[PDB]
RNA sequence: UCGUUAAGAUGGAACGGAUUAAGAGAGAAAACAAGUAAAGAGGGGAAUAUUCUCUUCUUUAUUAAAAGAAACAUCAGUGAUUAAUUUAAUUUCAAUAAAGCAAUCCCCUGAAAUUGUUUUCACUUUCUCCCCGCACUAAUGUGGGGAAAACUGGCUUUAUUUCUUCAAUUAUUUUUUUUGCUGAGGAAUUUUAAAAUUAUUUGAAUUUUUCUUCUUAUAAUUUAAGUUGUUUCUAUACAGUACUUUCUUAACCCACUCGUCUUGAAACACGGACCAAGGAGUCUAGCAAAUGUGCAAGUGUAUAUGAUUCUUUAAACAUUUUACGCA
RNA sequence: CCAUUUUUGGUAAGCAGAACUGGCGAUGAGGGAUGCUCCUAACGCUUGGAUAAGGUGCCUAAAUAUUCGCUCAUGAGAUCCCAUAAAAGGUGUUGGUUCAUAUGAACUAGCCCUGAAAAUGGAUGGCGCUAAAGCGGAUUACCGAUACCAAGCCAUAAAAAGAAGAAAAAAUUUUUUUUUAGAAUCUUUUUAUGAGUAGAAAAUCGUGGGGUUUGUGUUGAAGCGAAAUACGUGAGUUUUCGUGGA
RNA sequence: AGCCAGAAACCAUGCUGAUUAAACAAUACUAUCUUUUUUGUUUGCUAAUGUAAAAGAGAAAUUAUAUAUGUACCGGUACAUA
């Protein structure tokens, strides 16, 4: 139902359709990760950017842990966002109060299960800008279904291992 | 390196401050900025913006237009973010209570004579700080002399505008390109 | 007193008052953080009966035996004065390399532990303090050269707190010396300084 | 490197020297950026010669401050002391170069009576 | 540009940046010492030009202190390390000592006989024995032919797990050993509130508890609510070889003639021996938009007249005791 | 003007001409020995972290690492753009595969070899390297950018937000000492952002004169030379010592 | 694998230079002067200071290294030892 998609390619020299998809995807910084709801249009968008992003299924412990350490939320106004670290429920109880998914565990729940309000919560959340990925990365070129090393493209469950390294 | 358009900047356009050096107008924008910020009233916010706006682009209002607009209003308090000019083309009997940026001396005298009120912006702020039960008005732009001059080419076909022309003389701009007989017309 | 979050049971000491920092407009104030400070929490190997190598001291490389963990969280140590010449000194934890050997597992020594404990219990950190008046008294000598050094040493010796400490030093040494001295190899090991020049892989806690 | 002193960080040692002034006698020593021209050193070819920009600027709290912890105020007449005196804690006196000795002595003495440091009082004897 | 002296340097360039060093110079205003007593110099205020008294500089000695740098401890933020740990999941095991079952047979794995299973015989060991070769070996053996067994191994059991074991990989978790770096800030109606934790108090709960949970009341504290503390030192200085900082070579790393037109200049493209001074988007006219400013259906006093205008006054002032431009 | 892919002319061309996109130009840091365009990656000022491309015998920072192959060359071979080598052979060695009767054929493709000549001396960047430091894999560790993460600081942008009161320390409950903000293009606060030629803008700084203001002058000004624990991101400002005489 | 002979080619030999090695040895005679100890080295000069490395700066086979070394016998044999 959900997929965590991590960009892993620079901003120089981008194809134009890929550039457009990146704007919609919201991976404007080269080490952004973001959650995406799997449907058919989203999968085709992911396909267009495929050699330049790694992606996979984010397990429930990982999703919480990443959200705990790197959770920021947009606390400003629509198209006048302000980026604040999430250290209490009151900020997000303001923003998500109408939707009733106020407080961080409910957001975590929506992320876990692909809940009834996914888009708005995702949209309120900042796109997670991640650390370089510790020991055992390597091979920026091509993609993971080449037998040779290189995490790029689909890596399913193994996304979590990569996320754990770059947390 | 982030991919943001306009390098992520929000770039506001139009007036960023009032650029007048007039002490009274500087005092007035201080006042209306305070009144807008504290009240959070839309009426005050419009007044502040219109006070900041270019003095040239601030309009005259005709007295005939002011009366014509105020006709369905039994509350008498007109506010005008521009200058109120007099009328010499009709009887102009019915009085009003009008706050304006500037009054012509003849207009002011007529309004006062008729039993009206010519009201300062400080008096308006003091009496009516919320703007309730009042009428905000604007004079018209109505194609001023520059507007008549400009607007996507006068010499292009299917366009109505004034070029440079010095056409007080006789033998002025009427032929080739402006004439169906001589080559073609706009 | 203590705070016990996540089972950690810290153990808290009341700390001395803070120095004051300027407020944004009017005056200055104390900061409020940690009016109770967590205890020292020394290396888990360390124990009173163990003999340790003095790392940075004047007589550094000597093997000297631990006395009291002080209320300052520093420790007192003595490498028996009468036999080895090392005083009853104050020392801090990271500046002392504690060896695995323990004194009170030698048969003679273990019967005199209570006497050692009572002498140890009496001493504390405030006994060792330099004192502004005495510090000034040595300093005021500046205005032949060997004489002034001798006078400063004379002035330190004269001090009653120093004298009281030297009394305890003498009493502890007197208590321990005969029994230590009969155990000749151990006495020699106490007298002997640290060994390492190139001999083996440095700093093992097998020692 | 840089020069920390208390809460006062000054971020620039070694004031910049104008490019090519080492080679040519004619070119003034005091810094100028080659902003008016193409020049292949504004093009940031590494190690050729470092050049300044806004980022090195002083912090907002310390902005013009002296290591005295006091802003410099230049004094050429005695009466100019009188508004300055209630802020003597935060400001330090500089006496102007062009002050005649009788007047200078009077200003120095008065300033000392007013209880504020005067940084060139130990000069022009 | 060149002379004298002094200091340094100097293996086919020269100078530079970044970074420390050692030398040579300079400096005390943040880079220590409030007050008290003794005796010199000033200034004031009050009292009714001189009585009282308040004050600041020099000097002797005589008690404070504060400030920065260290060092360790303690936190919060951030890392790196090396041991771990929970209950699940998924053809894990391995021994332990008592029993059995078959003998190339079994755990296995072979080879065979439309859209099903199943049936056949092939396959272990040996430091066992025999026969031939009779020492023929890579070998404390050996090549070939046969037999032997279940020590060996396999399975079924029955107990057993600290004799030896109890995997691996996911899943959800919980820690721990050393240790590196960092400390913005300063909360006169939000550094407050709640949370947390401790000692109490009352009611519940449930896996049942020495870090078990909630809420009832009470106090404190910090894990809340951005570093503090202690002890040293500089130093009991008055500028010293220390401290600050300039200059100076060093050494490591980097560094190609600037300007120029040029797609492309380090160029075998061009200008430049060196230094000084002078040296280049202006002024008028007429037009435009912009913005400021004054007035408004008008506006602009044009030419010109007037004056107790007549150092300034070569403009400033006024418009008869209903021209003209543009709209 | 350059590159990939598609592409027309021309024997071909670092030739002429395009298409789509991305670059370079106008822009760089790290790698590609080296290099305008290849790769990684686009840049305020700093500290720490972890990586990328790329490497890890020495030059030269990290492994004389692990693991399985292959390879001896009387001119071995060594990484895209990148700076040559083919048809054709080989009873050199290595794998296969088809066939025939533990042996004879035939093929096949890996390496290696012949085929393989040129102008100052000469070039895997150099030394060297063959139980590789070669060539083909795989397994880990480490080093490795100004990018990335965390923190500080600077400016810009945007957003919040505003038109009145006691804190501490020294003394010996009462005396003393430090501080005690309201400038609306100003002040407090937050978050985001930072390439740049041609070119446009804004904020400054300096020079000559004038009106205006309130100062400096012979107990020595301007000027000048040497400087300054000096100030400012900077242009510059200020000052000290020496000269100097309005 | 192991070898051999074999060219006007190649390196020596020969021969030239060798402040091309910022190179060096031996011999002859010589400069208030040489040697040991102590204190110091915190107008151009006339007492005078330098270390790219101290800190236990400790360390005698030998061909090999798909086998060696002793010792006794006669490069060989035997016996030991690593």
């Amino acid at each position: 139902k959900v997929v965590f998609v991590i960009r892993l390619k620079g901003v120089n020299k981008l194809p134009p359709k890929v550039r457009s998809v990146f704007r919609l995807l919201r991976l404007l910084q080269v080490h952004n990760g973001v959650f995406v709801k799997v449907n058919k249009a989203t999968k085709e968008m992911l396909k267009i950017v495929e050699p330049y992003v790694t992606y996979g299924y984010p397990t429930l412990s990982t999703v919480r842990k990443l959200l705990y350490k790197r959770g920021y939320v947009r606390v400003g106004k629509v198209r006048r966002y302000a980026r604040k670290k999430i250290q209490d429920n009151a900020d997000i109880s303001k923003h998500l109060g109408k939707y009733n998914v106020h407080g961080i565990e409910d957001m975590v729940y929506q992320l876990y299960t692909c809940g009834p309000v996914f888009k708005k919560v995702n949209n309120f959340l900042w796109a997670f800008k991640l650390k370089p990925p510790r020991k055992g990365f390597k091979a920026k070129r091509h993609a993971f279904n080449e037998p040779r090393p290189g995490d790029w493209g689909n890596r399913e469950a193994h996304i979590n291992e990569l996320i754990n390294r770059m947390i | 390196g982030i991919a943001l358009k306009n390098v992520g900047r929000i770039k506001k356009h139009g007036r960023k401050h009032l650029v007048s050096k007039n002490p009274y107008l500087r005092l007035l924008v201080k006042l209306y900025n305070f009144l807008a910020r504290r009240t959070n009233a839309n009426f005050n916010k419009i007044i502040a913006k219109r006070l900041i706006m270019p003095k040239r682009y601030r309009p005259p209002l005709s007295l005939s237009k002011l009366q014509y607009h105020m006709a369905n209003h039994p509350n008498d308090i007109a506010v005008v973010v521009g200058s109120i000019t007099d009328d010499k083309r009709l009887f102009s009997l019915k009085q009003l209570k009008v706050c304006a940026l500037r009054f012509t001396e003849t207009a002011r005298k007529r309004i006062e004579d008729a039993g009206g009120e010519c009201l300062t912006f400080d008096q308006l702020a003091l009496k009516y700080p919320t703007g309730k039960k009042c009428v905000l008005l604007r004079g018209p732009t109505k194609a001023r002399t520059a507007e008549k001059h400009f607007g996507k080419a006068p010499g292009k076909p299917k366009s109505k505008a004034r070029p440079y022309v010095r056409s007080k003389g006789r033998k002025f701009e009427k032929a080739r390109g402006r004439r169906k007989s001589r080559a073609y017309k706009k | 007193k203590h705070y016990n979050v996540k089972g950690k049971k810290k153990v808290l000491v009341p700390v001395n008052a803070k120095k004051t920092i300027n407020k944004k407009y009017f005056g200055r104030k104390v900061a409020s953080k940690k009016k109770y400070v967590v205890q020292r929490k020394l290396r888990k190997s360390i124990e009173v009966g163990k003999v340790a190598i003095i790392l940075t001291g004047k007589h550094m490389g000597k093997r000297c035996i631990i006395t009291k963990i002080l209320n300052s969280g520093l420790l007192a140590v003595v490498g028996p004065y009468e036999i080895n010449g090392v005083p009853l000194k104050r020392v801090d934890s990271r500046y002392l390399v504690v060896t695995s050997t323990n004194i009170f597992n030698f048969e003679n020594i273990a019967k005199l532990k209570d006497d050692f404990l009572n002498y140890a219990q009496d001493i504390d950190d405030d006994s060792f303090i330099k004192t502004l008046e005495i510090k000034k008294k040595q300093k005021k000598l500046l205005k032949f050269m060997n004489n002034v050094i001798d006078k400063i040493k004379e002035i330190r010796k004269e001090d009653p707190k120093v004298q009281k400490l030297e009394g305890i030093q003498k009493d502890i040494g007197s208590l321990l010396k005969p029994e230590i001295l009969k155990n000749k190899v151990f006495a020699h090991y106490l007298k002997s300084k640290f060994t390492l020049r190139n001999d083996m892989v440095l700093h093992k806690m097998k020692f | 490197a840089v020069k920390k002193v208390g809460k006062i960080i000054k971020k620039r040692t070694k004031k910049f020297t104008r490019f090519q002034s080492n080679r040519f006698m004619r070119v003034k020593p005091a810094w100028r950026k080659p902003r008016g021209i193409d020049c292949r050193v504004r093009r940031r070819y590494k190690g050729t010669n470092l050049m300044p920009s806004i980022g090195y600027g002083s912090n907002k709290k310390t902005k013009f401050l002296l290591p005295n912890n006091k802003y410099k105020y230049v004094v050429k007449n005695v009466k100019e002391m009188e508004p300055l005196i209630m802020n003597h804690t935060k400001y330090c006196v500089q006496i102007a170069h062009n002050v005649s000795s009788k007047k200078r002595k009077q200003i120095i003495e008065r300033a000392k009576q007013m209880n504020v440091s005067v940084i060139n009082a130990k000069a022009r004897l």
